[PDB]
């Protein structure tokens, strides 16, 4: 019947943004609400973020 | 309210310095030292590849026939690349690489102003000897990051969908930490020492950086002593 098939294969990055729900393994579920700048990060005396 | 000043610049690494400020007043060394860690964080002119059109590459979802990694993973490398630029803001180069061996970022067409803080740099690895692969590199400069994202919106009809983009992440520094003490001086009970405790990536000299980025504080004072 249909003779001749095109399958076309798109490609789109979707990356990490604020509102997708993330977790871990030990059962402890979220979303992020707000992916803030480095900037607002909580160092120790090291100086590392 | 006696002045400000530093001492030299404590080069212990070409990566990371430490800077010194002895004439400092109770309290303004603490949050002026948090003040300007945002602002050596934010408004600093960074260098970020931008646009790779690459030989025969249409799209970053393909590999080169004659490479070992992948043209996406060859992309995150560029941005894994620190690169100076001295008089343009904008520089299009031309990698040239043919012979089996991990391709150092010292192979480039090398413009004067070009300058790569560690051409050892291995961006691929060609697996072959009779595969050149050629690319334009098109950097420039800005501050911030500034995503391919919110750039393809003006788009100016990129036609030519041979050329493939990347983020272009605008920022030299890194770590900052600043280390607040008591600065010991005969003549006063006791100052501050700001000992600026620095990481950078190695691309702008950090007293441009701190000058340059008092001179944007300075902008950003323009209004706050207009009433």
């Amino acid at each position: 019947g249909v003779l001749k098939i095109v399958k076309v294969y798109l490609a789109v990055k979707r990356r990490i943004q604020p509102g997708d729900k993330m977790a871990g393994r030990h059962g402890n579920k979220g979303v992020i609400s707000k992916i803030n700048p480095i900037e607002d990060m909580p160092y120790d005396e090291n100086g590392t973020p | 309210f006696l002045k400000p000043r530093l001492v030299d610049i404590e080069q212990v690494s070409s990566t990371h310095a430490k800077v010194t400020l002895e004439p400092l007043e109770r309290g303004f060394g603490h949050t002026l030292g948090n003040a300007l860690r945002r602002i050596l964080l934010s408004s600093m002119p960074g260098c970020a590849v931008t646009e790779v059109e690459i030989d025969g590459v249409l799209h970053e979802y393909s590999t080169k026939e004659g490479v070992q990694e992948d043209i996406l993973e060859i992309l995150l490398n560029l941005k894994g690349l620190a690169v100076r630029v001295q008089g343009k803001d904008e520089v299009i180069l031309t990698l040239n690489k043919s012979g089996i061996g991990p391709v150092t970022a010292a192979d480039i067409t090398h413009d004067g102003d070009v300058e790569i803080v560690k051409p050892q740099h291995v961006i691929c690895h060609l697996t072959d000897e009779n595969a050149s692969i050629s690319m334009r590199i098109k950097v420039q400069r800005g501050r911030g990051y500034v995503p391919a994202s919110t750039r393809i919106h003006s788009e100016e009809d990129e036609r030519p969908i041979g050329r493939l983009l990347v983020d272009a992440c605008y920022s030299p520094v890194e770590r900052i930490a600043y280390n607040v003490e008591a600065a010991r001086v005969e003549q006063r009970t006791d100052l501050d020492k700001l000992v600026i405790e620095m990481e950078t990536n190695g691309t702008i000299d950090p007293e441009e950086a701190i000058r340059r980025a008092a001179t944007i504080l300075a902008e950003q004072l323009e209004a706050f002593v207009d009433l």
